[PDB]
Formats: structure tokens, C-alpha cells, sequence
């Protein structure tokens, strides 16, 4: 019984860097990757990157110059920054769990839970 | 006993009888002549010889050798969770081998037709190898075993030796051993061949991982009666010189004084499972951790046991430092890492070093009143009085045994891939088919019936431990079993570590 | 890397089989058995139905949903079409880059 | 009975020593298992995080050897553990002053583990010892243990034990406890010092063993103006990691405190450190404590602070000057020879081979007898009683106890062999 | 006093040279780490162990522990032309004493085919301990190489040579001839 729910602002100016949290409850952060993924409205999904418990992160190559994310385990939740955040930045952002198995070497690829999405606007 | 009548019958089941297992399987064989009944005489040279440290002398023989060495040969996946799901060790006992329901089959081509029949007056020579005289191969973990999966049939790997060697030449101290000069035992299309073995006495495997890490055994509660040096200096300023001591305890655990020490280390690289992380050149060979031997340098695999990677990060594998299987199907070279499995040792983190770190800091000098303190890495370290460790795991898809070497001293002789070792390890059994050349084959029946003696846990765990499981999963096709095409497959690999002990 | 490339919409009658295709490169789809599909409906979250190119979650999907893969294509075929299952699909890949990659996604109506 | 006594105090030594004390047992953790880690205690740093649990329970340590011991070699045979004369006191808090009763009724619970199946945590050096002067009554430690933990978190490998799911015997106030247990066989503790030297047995002599081996030590001075004035205590120390954790290395491989003529140094975290009676638990100066030092050991041992020796770092040549390297660790080689830790009056008496596939030289670094079957934990606890629970039934456990504890005596005899 | 038999024999194998060689090996090794010839070019490759490759075979055993010793060789023109008799010597240290390694841990005296070499305070005086090299490894080398760092994409792989190496479990080896 995961269950995600991520806050964070209806609308925000240009240039001006996007925060996000995600906060999983009923199950813990866990073992697990943890992903961000948004969709502009009517267009498809694209994933923005993914971060370990451990800090490890791996992000999208074309989004990797300006994305930084921190997860904390304390608080059972991770977060996501964007930089210079533009007209193009304007999606619902999912944050979804991303299956792995500890231990062994397995890439992990699908997102088997998701959060409700958060609405964000980029304008002045 | 005659043409018509049946030499030996088919076993396959395993046995739970209290603390021991009795494991029998049975295959078909198929010996082809090799070398054209000659003893050929094999180097490098003849293969062109690339290398130095890839420089070698030896014979190819004509006969052919049974490898029951590996676990898949005694033990269905099910077999192997009823074993590691409820004991903290195994390990093995007597050994049944037989051989019988020889069928020679000569061979006639004429064009593009081929004709096989009986040829029923032939014989096949098999002789097991029981004073350890031959060059033992088979703890090398190579191919030619047993199939995993009983219905399939498959083919007896050639024999071969090395000996000492100068690049591709001989030396003067080699040796060469003649197969035939063995007493050994003839056998026409009624006749069969068995022995038993007795394993010598080895430790348990040890099955299980520790719930404790050796760094913690101290009661969290309690400080100790032990002091340390908690500051050099009162403050800042000149002449501030102090000596200050804190007690050990609860709060700062890293201080406190223990009885005993992680065991050897011996440096690995580090290679991320994600490769934009790796660095964009070519260190597979450059960046190896080897050994020298004799000018040769060897890399060093798997090498000693140490935990693949430091807790949190799975995506590190050290370069060497793990055992690597293929998949079902899986090329011979630059296959992706999809292709293969890559085995995890973690669970010997509590007692042994990560492989890919350093065994920890000394200081290099005197500090003194114009000198600061100066410390350097330990990157391998050798046993140091006081050390514990774990030995490297066993697999399903693992060597079970290995020969250790005949020498004058050695350390933990237990082998570095894994399993028993024996200074008097199963026989090799040699067999072959006895020239007349007429083109011949010949086919048949083998079974191994191992006993194995079984540790039981005793734990008072409360919480449930893990358990090797199948997932509830919906596929085309179900794990360890055969697909549409009747091929059977090992998804992954399966470890010996689920139940937990106490340190 | 780049996108994996899908037919911008589909439709089928219902209780007829339908097949969505997705594209990739021999970096993504054909080097690698790591598919997964997505179904989406308007205003809510992606709901995963394939992994591991055949493989189905053990809870909440139909036996109706099969993946499949051929060379660099992969392939969702829906059986027995009905009302609830016209939705947005997306094609997802792990590529040679280590990172995911999605499809554009295709549209299905069920007439 | 009630009227009677169960056992009588024996404080003789004979070589068979006797000891017996008076205790003192609380009531810990309000009858309660609770989970502890670096974060309920603050949250620590990343060498000091940990996960575990503090149980109800007590336990009795007589690990020390001034537990057993007024002011060649020697080793333990036997051991013989009495527990009598138990009261249970109750005590009831009301305005100005406290009043302590007896219950007669109350029980006391004990056990030893046997069989090995709980952590075993008497080898870490742990105050809660028997009193060395044997009229002292001392308060029984409270027993907790540690699992694995990735932080302050748990892992699914991490064990939970319940000490009432072993059995226990009950005892009220007439009843008493024994139980004998023979030591395994371990080797007698060197307690002397050679008179030759290993060299002498002339550099450049062949000789058939070499000294044993090292982990270099930093080198401290006792008079300060000597030392570095910069902070070193952890930053210049030897260390090992494990798990990604840096645990000092103390008091490490068996090593000389210091070289012939220098007797003001000590290796930083080579050697034991005992605290002065009323000594402070911070910060306190080195009169405070009483620094050991392992001198004796340096005819086969090297210098703890000194490098091992000098290997070829290169091939001479034609074109080239040989040169050498300081070998700052030496792992075992064949043909060494070196001798253990000596055991303090102060000092603990042995510890547990943790059970693994292999262990070399198992005898514990901070001395003793390493040992895998060691005497067993003695564990102990007040059974709880309840307050009056409510007229109407209610499912949930009950939280009110009567407020108790309770006393006792303790003898252990030690029978011990010489050479 | 009960001891074992003194060896008094020549091993006619190696230890590296143990495996069967018309058989490939079922365990696979990193064979290559980057695509090549270009930037951004990152990659796992595997290769079954075999036959032609021995060298990155996986084994069972190790040789035996080193401590190094200088070089030494008869012709008096190779040698360097300095005294180096006691400063390039290999000792060990006990009680503020440096004393020589003599003769020290047992290892081949030099690499096949290095007839003239031999170690400085290596062996009894000129005997050889070629015997050996089969199973311990040359004096006068350094046992292998380690890595000594974590590579990334920022940092290149390093390693460094070990002049000394204690016993681990695995090792092996022969004791000095009498």
C-alpha cells in the first residue's frame, strides 16, 4: 500500500528555480529508486530522472544540466529542483516508484507506483 | 550379462532423511573419438601465441572425463530452496557413481548418406584416477558438466594437461603422461562400471548471513571502562598542547576497543552497472588487480572473499572481484550485461572489507613539535592476528569442489571460487573409446548419487528471516523450465544466504 | 536519448484484438528484453500494464493486455476490446545510456 | 523458605578463587523491549550510527580479573555460579517520603543462554563488573543488543530477539540458582617476558624467524610541549573500515608500546587506558587515567610506532640507484613468531570467536582467552507485577506496574590451572 | 618431534597453469570497458574465460607471500656503480634495531630464463631457489598490483605495485630447499 503525494507550487516565474517534495506513505523509501516524470499538457511523458536512497541519481540527458534531486529518508520523502524554469517547464509532475531488486544487477526501468500529479505553471 | 538385457536402471529423486540429503541424477552421454585416438601435443604456437602472460605447453588426449562439479548437476531449483531456505550449512559425504547401458555405434559414410549401426563386439575404457597421479582439471570450473536438467543429453569433454613451459617451449622438468599406462577397465554393450568415494572431512558451508556487523557486538547501553584520546589541543593559539581523554561508549562507538578485526583485503576496481558513471577508457585489462607469477602476470579473479559493494550502492561490482555466468544462449564474446549474471556478495559485509575500498589508514611517520601527523591507505592488507572473515558463497550454477594444491605449507585452503576444497577430492574419471581407423561413438547411462549431511538452525529469531522465493509473476514462460522450443533455462543466479545467524 | 517512435493513434471495434507498435533503436529496443507500457486516462496517472516486454503485474491488469518484441519494434496487443480500454498508451525503454526513454504515446478509441 | 537462608557467602581464593557480592536490580525500561539507535539518541554521524534494542532484562559480568582476584602462565578450567538470598522490595512513592516493603510473593526470573542464541556482548569491555573490593554493592547492567543497520534504519536481514521466549526458572525468596560450566580448552596466557631477544638469538646475519607483524601506530608524547600543536586525536589515527564505516583500530595487533629508551610514548590508539578512581567521563588529563604500556613484548614484537622494516621499491641498474620503502603493515608471513597482550588485574578475562568460516590466532586483541564457547550470559529480571487492572475488561497490554526491584547475592567460583 | 616430510621435489605444473586446456571455462570476465575510437563511448562486454586468454581465468589458488629484495647480478657492469651493499637492503626492524632479511621468506631467486640474478640477502651463500617459481613468486618483484583509487568519469583508473604481501586465504607455497 504505497501511496505518493507530492506538493509544491501552482505557479511560478521565469528564471526563477522549481522545488518539489514527494512524500511516500505506508511504505517506506525503502530499497527502491525514485522518479520524476512530467507531462505537458497533452503531450506525452518524459522522464525527468531518478535518485536512490543512498544519493546515487541518475537524470535525463537533456534535462541533466539544470536538475538537481535529494532524497531524505528521515522524513520518508525525496524532493526535485529545477533551474531556469521557462515556458517550456509547464507539466503535471508525477513522482512515481521505480521497481529494483537490492542486490543484484538489474538497470531499473518502470515506475510500478504513482503519485496523483501536481500542476505546475511557468509564467510572469 | 548379454546383448538383450538391461545393465542398470534410471535414477533421479533426492532423498530428506534428518540431516542428510541423498541426491541421485541420471544422464545420457555421448562419447565421440577424439584426436583420432593420438596424443597430440598443444602450445600456444600452434594457436599463434598472442601473448606472454597467455603463453602455454601441453598434450591434448583422446580420452574423454565425467564433471559432476557443479551444483545444478545434484540439485533441482527446488531441491536447492528446500536446502537453503532451512540450513545454516551443508556439505558433503559419499559419492555412488555408476556407468552402464553401453551402446557403440560405428559409423559408415558413403556420399551424402551416413549409415549408424551397432557395433557390438567394441569396447569402451573407463578408469577412475584414485592415487591423484593425473593432472587434476577439475577444479578449473570449466564447461563439459553434467546438463542441470535431466532430459538432456549431452557430450564428455576431452582431456588435457598443461605443464611447465618457457613461452611455447618445454623445459627439461616437464612431464608427459601416458593414459594408457593406468590399469583400467574394459567394457563391451553388457557390461557396466560403478565405485563408491568417500569425501574427506570439510567444514559446513556456511549457509547463512549474519545479523550482526562486527563493529557492533558491544552492548549499546554501556559505556566501557576503556579511554581514549579525545583532544590534542586546548584551543587556538600557540602552545596549546593538551592531553585530553574520553571515555568510550554509547555515543561515539567508533573509538571503543574490540577484540577482533575484518578479515584480508586485496584492492578492486570498482565498475558502475550505470556506465555514464564509468570513465571513458579502456581499463579492463590496465586496470586489473593481478598477480605475478614467474614473470606471468595473472589477474586476479575472483580473488579473496570481500564484499562486492559498500552498503546502498548495488551498482558498483568490483572488476574482478565476482563470479560471472552466462545466460541460456549467451554468446562467447563482448556479450552485453544483460547477457550474463553477475553474482553479489554483500552479504559478507558484516565481517569482510568491500572489495573496491581501502582496509583502512596507518600513519606514516613521527609527528613531532614542526610535524604533522601523516597518514597513508592500506590498500591490501595480509591475515593479521585477531581477524575474522567469511569465505566466498556457493551457487547453483557453482563448482562445488576443488583440489588443493600438493604443497608444503598453505592458508584457508578453502577455494576462491567457492566450495569445498580437498587435499583428496572425487576421482577424475576417465574414459574412452577403444580404437579399431572405423569411425565409432558410443552412448550411455551415468548416475551420481551424493550424500550430503545437513546443519540445521536453531535460531530464536522472532521476525521472520528471508526466504529464497519464486515471485507470484505473470509470464509466457515459468522460471527454470523449459520454453516452447524445449529449451531449458537458469534465470538467475542463486546463492547459499538467506537464514541469519548471531556474530 | 532519442524518443522511441509510435503511431500517433489507433482504433478498433469492440471485442476485436488491436496492436500498438513502438520503434526504437538497436540501443534501446533491440539491444535490450527491458519493455514496459504504460496506460493513461484523461487526468489521472499512468497506470504500468507490461515489463519486461511479456510480462504483466500481478495485480490489476487483465489477461487481455500481451507485449511483445520483434528486431528494434515492440509491439501491445489488446484482446476483447471494451469501453474502459481506450486510454493513452506509452512504449518505455531503458536504453544503452543507462537512462529511460518513453514513446510519444498513441491514442486508442474503441468504437 | 522465608525464614531460612538459601546460601551461604564464600570469599576465599585457594588455584581455585571464590567471589561473592551483593546486588542490586532495577526494573529497567519500564518492563518494556525498546528500539534504539543513533537517532534516538540524537542521530550521531555516519562511524556512529546504529540500530538496535534495549531489553528489561539484566546481566552479570564478572569478565574482569579483579572480579576474581585480591592484589609462567595460567588458564581457566571450571566455573560455578550461585544466585541465593533473593528479595524482591517494592517500593510505593507517596508525598514527603518513600516507603520500601517486602514482597514476599514476587518472583525473579534468570537464565543462561547456553545454546548461544542471544548477541553476546560480554566481550566489549563493559563496566557493570563485579566490584573489585569485595564489600561494595553494585547495580546489575542493564542487557541491549545491536543488528545490522544501513544508518539509523533497519535492514530486512536485521534479527529482533525476545528473551522471554527462552525458558526461564522463577525464583521468590527461598528458592536459589546454580549452574557449573567447564571452559573449553585454550592455551595457557603467557604471563612473563623474554629475557632474549629475537636479533640476538650482527645485522646482517641469517636468522630462521622474524618478528611478528604490525599496523603502525602514531607516535604520542606524554610530555606535551613534544606534540604537534595542531588536533590529531582522530585525524592522525589508524584506522579500519568496514561497511563503509571508520572504526578506530584500538588497541589493534600486539605491539611494542614504545622502543628501549623512550618510555614517555604510546601509540595513539595502541594501547589499553584504565581510569583513575572518581576519574571524570570527559576530557580528563593524563593523570587522570593510567596509560598501559606493552613493553616487554619487544624482543619478538616490533615497535607499534616504528615501521616495520625497508623492502626494494625498483630494480637497480647500470642507470639506476636502489631504493627502499617503509613498510608501515606487515601481514603475516611464515616463519614469524610474536607474543599476545598481556592480561591486567583491570583487564578483561576472555571474549567470543564470533562464529565464522575462518579466523586466524583467535586469541582477542584487548587480551584474554578467545574463546567460541565462552561462559554463558546470565540473564535476570524482575518478573513484572500489576497495579489493579480496570473492573471492565480491556484488550490492551497493561502499562501500570507495582514499582519494585530487588537484591541479592552472587558467587562465582573459578577454578584455574598454571603452568 | 613429529614434522612433516621435507619436499624434495620440482612441481611439473604452474599455478596459474592448472586448467584443462581444450576446455572454455563457464565464468565470464570483463573483457572490454569502452566502445572506442570516440568520446562518450561507455560499455560492459563479457567474454567467456578460455583457452587463448589464461591469463583472466578465475582461480582457486594464489601464490604464496612475498617481501621484496633487491637485484643483484654477477656481471659487475650491469650492477650500478655505487655502494649499495647495506642502503638497498631489505630489514626488518625490532626494538629501534634494523636487522637484514636473512635469507627472508622463501621466493624464486629469479624469473625463468634469468640465470645471472640474484637477490641481495635472498639466498644461502650462491644457491637458487628456481625450484619454486612454479608455486612462489620471484624475490626481486612485486607480488602484483592493486587499484588505488575509485575510477569515475572524471578520474582514470590507477593502480600501484605491492612489495610486500602477507599471507591470505588461498595462497600457497613451497618452503626453501635444504
Amino acid at each position: 500500500q504505497v501511496q505518493l503525494q507530492e506538493s509544491g507550487p501552482g505557479l511560478v516565474k521565469p528564471s526563477v528555480t522549481l522545488s518539489l517534495t514527494c512524500t511516500v506513505s505506508g511504505d517506506s523509501i525503502s530499497t527502491y529508486y525514485w522518479s520524476w516524470v512530467r507531462q505537458p499538457p497533452g503531450k506525452g511523458l518524459e522522464w525527468i530522472g531518478y535518485i536512490y536512497y543512498s544519493g546515487n541519481t541518475n537524470y535525463n540527458p537533456s534535462l541533466k544540466s539544470r536538475v538537481t534531486m535529494s532524497v531524505d529518508t528521515s522524513k520518508n520523502q525525496f524532493s526535485l529542483k529545477l533551474n531556469s524554469v521557462t515556458a517550456a517547464d509547464t507539466a503535471v509532475y508525477y513522482c512515481a516508484r521505480t521497481h529494483h531488486d537490492y542486490g543484484d544487477y538489474r538497470p531499473s526501468y518502470y515506475f510500478d507506483y504513482w503519485g496523483q500529479g501536481t500542476l505546475v505553471t511557468v509564467s510572469s | 550379462d548379454g546383448v538383450g538385457s538391461s545393465s542398470g536402471n534410471w535414477h533421479c529423486d533426492s532423498q530428506w532423511l534428518g540431516d542428510r540429503v541423498i541426491t541421485t541424477s541420471t544422464r545420457t552421454w555421448a562419447l565421440p573419438t577424439y584426436n583420432n585416438h593420438l596424443y597430440k601435443q598443444i602450445s600456444n604456437s600452434t594457436s599463434g601465441g598472442s601473448s606472454n602472460d597467455n603463453a602455454y605447453f601441453g598434450y591434448s588426449t583422446p580420452w574423454g572425463y565425467f564433471d559432476f562439479n557443479r551444483f545444478h548437476c545434484h540439485f533441482s531449483p527446488r531441491d536447492w530452496q528446500r536446502l537453503i531456505n532451512n540450513n545454516w550449512g551443508f556439505r558433503p559425504k559419499r559419492l555412488n557413481f555408476k556407468l552402464f547401458n553401453i551402446q557403440v555405434k560405428e559409423v559408415t559414410d558413403n556420399n551424402g548418406v551416413k549409415t549408424i549401426a551397432n557395433n557390438l563386439t567394441s569396447t569402451v575404457q573407463v578408469f577412475t584416477d584414485s592415487d591423484y597421479q593425473l593432472p587434476y582439471v577439475l577444479g578449473s570450473a570449466h564447461e563439459g558438466c553434467l546438463p542441470p536438467f535431466p532430459a538432456d543429453v549431452f557430450m564428455i569433454p576431452q582431456y588435457g594437461y598443461l605443464t611447465l613451459n618457457d613461452g611455447s617451449q618445454a623445459v627439461g622438468r616437464s612431464s608427459f603422461y601416458c593414459l594408457e599406462y593406468f590399469p583400467s577397465q574394459m567394457l563391451r554393450t553388457g557390461n557396466n562400471f560403478q565405485f563408491s568415494y568417500e569425501f574427506e572431512n570439510v567444514p559446513f558451508h556456511s549457509s547463512y548471513a549474519h545479523s550482526q556487523s562486527l563493529d557492533r557486538l558491544m552492548n549499546p547501553l554501556i559505556d566501557q571502562y576503556l579511554y581514549y584520546l579525545s583532544k590534542t589541543i586546548n584551543g587556538s593559539g600557540q602552545n596549546q598542547q593538551t592531553l585530553k581523554f574520553s571515555v568510550a561508549g554509547p555515543s561515539n562507538m567508533a573509538v571503543q576497543g574490540r577484540n577482533y578485526i575484518p578479515g584480508p583485503s586485496y584492492r578492486q576496481q570498482r565498475v558502475s552497472t550505470t556506465v555514464t558513471q564509468n570513465n571513458n577508457s579502456e581499463f579492463a585489462w590496465p586496470g586489473a588487480s593481478s598477480w605475478a607469477l614467474n614473470g606471468r602476470n595473472s589477474l586476479m579473479n575472483p580473488g579473496p572473499a570481500m564484499a562486492s559493494h559498500k552498503e546502498g550502492e548495488d551498482r558498483f561490482f568490483p572488476l574482478s572481484g565476482s563470479l560471472i555466468f552466462g545466460k541460456q544462449g549467451t554468446g562467447r564474446d563482448n556479450v552485453d550485461a544483460d547477457k550474463v549474471m553477475i553474482t553479489n556478495e554483500e552479504e559478507i559485509k558484516t565481517t569482510n572489507p568491500v572489495a573496491t575500498e581501502s582496509y583502512g589508514q596507518v600513519a606514516t611517520n613521527h609527528q613531532s613539535a614542526q610535524a604533522q601527523a601523516q597518514t597513508g591507505w592500506v590498500q591490501n592488507q595480509g591475515i593479521l592476528p585477531g581477524m575474522v572473515w567469511q569465505d566466498r558463497d556457493v551457487y547453483l550454477q557453482g563448482p562445488i569442489w576443488a583440489k588443493i594444491p600438493h604443497t608444503d605449507g598453505n592458508f584457508h585452503p578453502s577455494p576462491l571460487m567457492g566450495g569445498f576444497g580437498m587435499k583428496h577430492p572425487p576421482p577424475q574419471i576417465l574414459i574412452k573409446n577403444t580404437p579399431v581407423f572405423i569411425t565409432q561413438y558410443s552412448t550411455g547411462q551415468v548416475s551420481v548419487e551424493i550424500e550430503w549431511e545437513l546443519q540445521k538452525e536453531n535460531s530464536k529469531r522472532w521476525n521472520p528471516e528471508i526466504q529464497y522465493t519464486s515471485n507470484y509473476y505473470k509470464s509466457n514462460n515459468v522460471e527454470f523450465a523449459v520454453n516452447t522450443e524445449g529449451v531449458y533455462s537458469e534465470p538467475r543466479p542463486i546463492g547459499t544466504r538467506y537464514l541469519t545467524r548471531n556474530l | 536519448q532519442s524518443a522511441l517512435t509510435q503511431p500517433a493513434s489507433v482504433s478498433g471495434s469492440p471485442g476485436q484484438s488491436i496492436t500498438i507498435s513502438c520503434t526504437g533503436t538497436s540501443s534501446d529496443v533491440g539491444a535490450y528484453d527491458y519493455v514496459s507500457w504504460y496506460q493513461q486516462h484523461p487526468g489521472k496517472a499512468p497506470k504500468l500494464m507490461i515489463y519486461d516486454v511479456s510480462n504483466r503485474p500481478s495485480s490489476g491488469v487483465s489477461n487481455r493486455f500481451s507485449g511483445s518484441k520483434s528486431g528494434n519494434t515492440a509491439s501491445l496487443t489488446i484482446s476483447g476490446l471494451q469501453a474502459e480500454d481506450e486510454a493513452d498508451y506509452y512504449c518505455s525503454s531503458y536504453t544503452s545510456s543507462s537512462t529511460v526513454i518513453l514513446g510519444g504515446g498513441t491514442k486508442l478509441t474503441v468504437l
